[PDB]
């Protein structure tokens, strides 16, 4: 017997790190953790943790941790620890206060919008997915529309870049089915640092053939592991995509067969569409947007789009296609990217290979084409180019968008962004006064082929509005939830422009709950500052942090600070029960290990408490339309007078409210709704989450199912589909119809995801019932066809090369618009285009060891052992040109702020030969803060600029200018 | 005996087995600063007894050699540190003949360290300056013999790490040691007759560790 674990027990887990989902075991004092390693039954990890998941012992048992909830009173210099009793009552009087001052009943044009503007709320990803719904109803029942989490400033573009391509925003594989990829390229991702047990996958396709491509700016441990590796300028990803689109075109390397039946190549263009010198049509220059209405397809008499079969129509999109991406020719791809001429002939010809039927490539990417002003139109290219190559739809293909935190996917999917309810339902605007009107807006299709499964949004939206508001009829309940104006652009609800109008005192209450933006916020001095001025901060975090102690950071006195700071200390992972869904959308169940440390507790029993006093201070007192408040399905969230994560996550799936026939069957009252197929506009389903309709059925948690076992068919691509439960229906591979010709025969037998045979669909789930050829495979699209051309987005139907806000050139080879034009900017912030002062690129990144800001990661002395200060990576060549030694002191500055690092030089970075001259470019970590540890340094967001892309208004963290300076 | 095959060229340098190792152990943290490198602790310690070693080669092109080490105690099959120890007295350093683990006793503290360290071709023992006491890896000894991999094994997610007996290991080393040499055509095998813990390096030893190999 081992001594460590002999008098311990044994519960399994997940890992509160990132989005590969890695299964733990924790051994629990029979009653604190003793021991946590990974879990070797786990089918994607098999046991293995990376430095993070291997040190969740010294994050949950850590002496730094918050014993019992903290407050500051106004101007005070120190905390004082009160009960969870004076925490919540005092709480939920200043949400009531507060809202009942600033609530707005009817808009300036008359509109019902039943909002409050004077609260904002960030996070949070780190939330379990049962907390994380809860949450947002909880806020948008107080009447809250400024609510945003991580996705905002992460993966936010990667929604409207693959929703506009194939109809979802997910990543659309998964860890396991890397191992069939033929080649893997890695680009704006760091994977074997950032996602490491995704290595295991990666590697095990090398072992079978497959070619490994990295390409990014830096030599990194992923770049160690690579057949082949490329530098790319940061903010240069469109001319090297642009570049690939040309090459496939040219050579023929396009999937002839795919691309004509699956794709809209064939679709015809209306004539209104035309770009000239880097403007596409319909752009108005005064008020920084284009008019989509000039992108429009030519339609037939039925409103279908019109199409060529024959792809011989000169506005076909395929032929637009040829012509936009003509300019994109070797010489000028190298020219603006400093990848050489080589280079790109060696990763395009490696990857156009897979163009074959019978072989697959896969990229992944993350916040390196995110964190962009054109992050969306870096996405749209590869989705293009995976088009072209018909690697939709394929095992080891798709995109493979990395998602961040372990439950970033869930956090999203429950609609902790300003512009969507859960399941991608978008926010009602003030021109949506009816529930009718609501679903008015989802476009229908007049395409027999054509699913257009979004046509049952009103099945989804009532089921939503039931789930709670039980007792009231959707369309009455429907006038609670709060409305955003539709005369207003969406980022004037995002993330950037609510520090921007906290930084002119338009926020009363900030609730920071699981994140840090005092350092995960772009343009940290800013959104420091702008924290001042609000009346009351509320703080759900682990440990004390740089966020929840703005009023004293580098030049901060509570002389001129007046805000009523509370902490709420909340459990670790391993202390919880509950769900997280991972990057391949796998909803994995996790369970108590230990009991929770110093009194503190979960999230959900955070917020229901807390929630519950403002609905008991209605009850008592008036106040401001209590309506939504009091009427909140909230007796279907508990079982002991504490929140349940087990009846959360069934509301979630659904519930008949009464006996109901549907599809040709009968179900009875009060037992679970088996897929979100069976949901109904009448009131009779329920329904927190139409994606988790079938994750908790009758036949009980498919979450909490740990079952590797597969078909033969299942078991050559690792479908592992007993193992958890994924949205939606437990599809693996998403638009996995594209994986099979019109007869329903796989393009590559020997890696199939699907198969037809006994008047059925073998292997995955099908992405859409029906026979063979009888449908078009991207059923969330409108049309039906994987988008060429995505005439959708806020800068045009096809990506073009912009320059970052703050780049290293002044004319853009492409054509005569330098910069995105019409990308998010504040009106007066300064932008250094080759400004003398700041003549180096700017970037930021992660290292393996540390997690985000480091807030948890900086408490762990494991981690801070191997990796305990902030650096400034350099090449030789900019080295020598500044003086500069490696481990000697640097100042690296921008016009919005300076920091000290310690200078590792290496021949891991080199100058970016743009236009015949030689850019140089400062590599910076985000891991570090003011408060811990000792000489570790400061965040890096104290340079990053506060504008970027103008669909999501996710901030240009990966591409801005700086000086570095010896100290 | 037991034996570790060490396959190099998967290695992704996430230190995964740095951090699995300390805690396993509960060892504690030593105090460190950033130097110029990733590379942290520095060197193995009395309370470090893995630290993956980061080396830089200069290449023809684009990107380098980017050579990572997890460093660790070999086990030797005739460990001449036993045979130095045994001078000053015997129990300071024993071998257990079923697995074919090389164990540092607190004996140690009364045998002369630095001869003790001296005697390793592969530079692994240290010395606690206070207590005199020699610490090194002792191969999860305790987890192995309770039917458990060693926790940087398990904790490997690219299969650089393996672990089994002799015969297994040298086996699977030999056949991976052929697939290797596709992608990297000089990688060779550390000392593989003489010890149980056999590296896989992609190119010269010396350039991942001066002592990589004897
Ligand atoms: N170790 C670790 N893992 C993590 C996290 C962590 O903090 N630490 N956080 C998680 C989260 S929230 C997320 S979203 C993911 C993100 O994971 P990644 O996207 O891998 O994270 P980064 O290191 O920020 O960026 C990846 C790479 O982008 C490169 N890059 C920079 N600018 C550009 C550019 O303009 N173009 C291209 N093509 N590449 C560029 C950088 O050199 C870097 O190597 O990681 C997750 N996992
Ligand atoms: N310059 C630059 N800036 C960046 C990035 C970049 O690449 N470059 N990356 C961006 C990205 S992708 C992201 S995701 C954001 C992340 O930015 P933030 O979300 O602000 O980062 P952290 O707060 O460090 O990490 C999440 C928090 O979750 C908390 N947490 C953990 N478990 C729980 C729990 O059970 N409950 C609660 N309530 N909290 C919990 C942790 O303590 C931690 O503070 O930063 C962005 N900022
Ligand atoms: S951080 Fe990611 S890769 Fe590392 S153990 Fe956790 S889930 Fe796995
Ligand atoms: S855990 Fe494996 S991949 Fe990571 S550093 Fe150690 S040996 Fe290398
Ligand atoms: S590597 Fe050194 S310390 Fe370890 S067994 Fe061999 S001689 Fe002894
Ligand atoms: S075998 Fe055990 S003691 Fe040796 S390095 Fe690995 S984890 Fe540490
Ligand atoms: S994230
Ligand atoms: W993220």
């Amino acid at each position: 017997e081992l001594q460590k674990l002999q008098w311990a027990k044994q519960t399994t887990s997940i890992c509160c790190y990132c989005a590969v989902g890695c299964g733990l075991i924790v051994h629990t004092a029979k009653g604190r953790a003793v021991n946590v390693e990974g879990d070797p039954d786990h089918p994607i990890n098999e046991g293995s943790l990376c430095p993070k998941g291997a040190s969740i012992f010294q994050l949950g048992e850590n002496d730094q941790r918050g014993t019992q909830p903290l407050y500051r009173a106004p101007f005070s210099d120190t905390w004082k620890p009160v009960t969870w009793d004076f925490a919540l009552t005092e709480i939920a009087k200043r949400i009531k206060k507060t809202r009942d001052a600033s609530f707005t009943e009817k808009n300036a044009a008359g509109d019902l919008v039943n909002r409050t503007e004077a609260i904002a709320s960030f996070g949070s990803a780190a939330m379990d997915n049962e907390e994380c719904w809860a949450y947002g109803n909880i806020l948008r029942s107080l009447g809250l529309v400024y609510i945003e989490h991580q996705a905002r400033i992460c993966h936010s573009p990667t929604v409207p870049a693959l929703a506009e391509s194939f109809g979802r925003g997910a990543m659309t594989n998964h860890w396991n089915d890397l191992a069939n990829s033929d080649c893997i390229l890695i680009m704006g991702s760091n994977a074997a640092e950032n996602h490491p047990i995704a290595f295991k996958w990666v590697l095990r396709a090398k072992d079978k053939g497959a070619t490994l491509i990295h390409v990014d700016p830096r030599f990194t441990r992923t770049s160690a592991r690579c057949d082949v590796y490329a530098p790319i300028r940061s903010g240069a990803d469109i001319p090297f995509l642009g570049g690939l689109i040309k090459y496939i075109l040219d050579n023929k390397l396009y999937f002839t067969d795919y691309v004509r039946e699956y794709t809209n190549a064939s679709l015809i263009v209306g004539e209104k569409f035309s770009f000239k010198d880097g403007l596409f049509s319909g752009y108005d220059a005064a008020n920084k947007k284009y008019d989509k209405s000039m992108w429009a397809f030519e339609l037939d008499a039925n409103g279908v789009p019109k199409r060529d079969p024959a792809l011989k129509h000169p506005r076909c999109v395929i032929n637009l296609l040829k012509k936009h991406y003509e300019r994109y020719n070797l010489d000028k791809v190298a020219a603006i990217t400093g990848t050489s001429k080589e280079q790109l002939q060696q990763v395009y010809k490696a990857y156009a290979a897979t163009g074959k039927p019978d072989k697959a490539g896969t990229i992944m990417y993350a916040m390196g084409w995110t964190q962009h002003s054109v992050g969306v139109q870096n996405i749209r290219a590869m989705a293009m180019i995976q088009l072209l190559l018909g690697n939709i739809g394929v095992a080891g293909g798709g995109v493979n968008a990395l998602r961040g935190e372990s439950n970033v996917q869930g956090s999203t999917d429950q609609g902790l962004l300003a512009h969507i309810w859960p399941g991608y339902n978008p926010v009602p605007n003030s021109k949506a006064a009816t529930l009718e009107l609501y679903n008015a807006a989802t476009p229908q299709s007049k395409d027999p082929m054509s699913v257009n499964w979004w046509q049952n949004r009103p099945k989804y939206v009532a089921s939503y509005l039931k789930a709670l508001y039980p007792d009231e009829e959707p369309a009455a309940a429907y006038d609670y939830l709060p409305r955003i104006d539709a005369g207003r652009k969406l980022t004037d609800y995002f993330w950037l422009n609510i520090f921007e109008k906290m930084d002119k005192g338009e926020f009363k209450g900030l609730f920071a709950w699981g994140m840090n933006p005092a350092c995960g916020g772009a343009n940290a001095n800013k959104n420091r500052k702008a924290m001042g001025k609000l009346e009351w901060l509320v703080n759900v975090n682990l440990f004390e942090n740089e966020t929840s102690s703005f009023w004293k950071g580098p030049g901060m006195n509570p002389a001129e600070i007046g805000t009523e700071v509370f902490f709420l200390p909340c459990c670790v992972s391993i202390e919880k029960e509950g769900s997280v869904a991972n990057s391949g959308r796998w909803m994995q169940w996790r369970y108590r290990g230990p009991k929770p440390y110093a009194e503190t507790k979960p999230d959900g029993d955070i917020m229901l408490d807390m929630f519950k006093k403002v609905r008991e201070l209605y009850a008592k007192e008036g106040g401001a339309y209590p309506a939504p408040i009091a009427k909140l399905n909230i007796a279907d969230w508990e079982e002991h007078n504490e929140f349940s994560p087990t009846k959360v996550a069934k509301l979630m799936n659904g519930y008949f409210l009464k006996d109901t026939e549907v599809g040709g069957k009968q179900f009875k009252k009060g037992q679970q709704v088996p897929s979100f197929a069976f949901l109904t506009a009448d009131g009779s389903t329920c329904s927190g989450n139409w994606l988790h309709a079938g994750s908790f059925t009758d036949a009980g948690n498919l979450m909490a199912r740990r079952d590797k076992t597969q078909t033969p068919e299942q078991a050559r691509i690792g479908l592992f589909p007993n193992w958890s439960f994924c949205w939606p229906v437990n599809r693996r591979i998403l638009y996995n119809r594209a994986s099979v010709d019109k007869t329903g025969k796989p393009w590559n037998p020997a890696k199939a995801v699907i198969e037809w045979k006994d008047g059925k669909w073998v292997g995955d789930v099908v992405d859409g019932g029906g026979d063979p050829g009888t449908k078009h495979p991207f059923i969330m699209q409108t049309h039906g066809f994987g988008a060429l051309y995505g005439p959708g987005r806020e800068e045009g139907p096809f990506p073009e090369h912009y320059e970052p806000l703050e780049c290293p050139v002044s004319k853009n080879p492409f054509s005569k618009q330098l910069h995105n034009p019409v990308a998010f900017q504040i009106e007066g912030e300064k932008k250094a285009v080759c400004d003398p002062r700041y003549p180096f690129i700017g970037t930021t990144y992660r290292v393996t060891e540390h997690w985000q800001t480091g807030l948890m990661t900086r408490r762990c002395a494991w981690l801070v052992e191997a990796e305990p200060q902030i650096f400034c990576e350099i090449s030789k060549e900019l080295a020598k040109l500044r003086g500069i030694g490696n481990g000697d002191t640097v100042k690296v500055s921008s016009l919005r702020g300076a920091l000290e690092a310690v200078a590792i030089v290496t021949e891991r970075i080199r100058p970016f030969k743009i236009e015949g001259v030689d850019v140089h470019m400062v590599g910076l970590p985000w891991h570090y803060g003011w408060m811990v540890p000792k000489n570790g340094g400061d965040t890096a967001n104290l340079l990053t600029p506060s504008a970027g892309d103008p669909n999501t208004g996710i901030p240009e963290t990966k591409a801005f200018m700086v000086d570095v300076r010896k100290v | 005996g037991k034996m570790f095959f060490v396959d190099l060229s998967r290695c992704t340098a996430c230190r995964g087995c740095q951090i699995a190792c300390k805690q396993w152990k509960n060892l504690p943290a030593e105090e460190t600063r950033n130097t110029g490198s990733h590379q942290n602790p520095p060197d193995l310690s009395y309370v470090t007894l893995k630290t993956v070693r980061f080396t830089e080669k200069s290449r023809k092109g684009p990107g380098i050699d980017w050579l990572f080490f997890p460093e660790q105690c070999r086990h030797c099959v005739e460990p001449p540190c036993k045979g130095q120890a045994d001078v000053d007295l015997e129990g300071a350093v024993v071998k257990d003949e079923t697995t074919g683990a090389v164990l540092f006793t607190e004996l140690t503290a009364k045998v002369d360290g630095e001869s003790v360290r001296s005697a390793c071709p592969y530079d692994i023992p240290r010395i606690d300056p206070v207590t005199k006491r020699l610490s090194k890896c002792d191969m999860c000894n305790d987890r192995v013999q309770n039917g458990l991999l060693p926790a940087c094994v398990k904790t490997c997610p690219t299969g650089t790490m393996n672990f089994g007996d002799e015969q297994e290991m040298l086996a699977l080393a030999e056949k991976r040691l052929a697939e290797v040499k596709k992608t990297y055509p000089g990688a060779v095998l550390g000392d593989p007759n003489d010890v149980r813990v056999v590296y896989l390096f992609t190119r010269d030893p010396k350039d991942f560790y001066e002592h990589a190999v004897a």
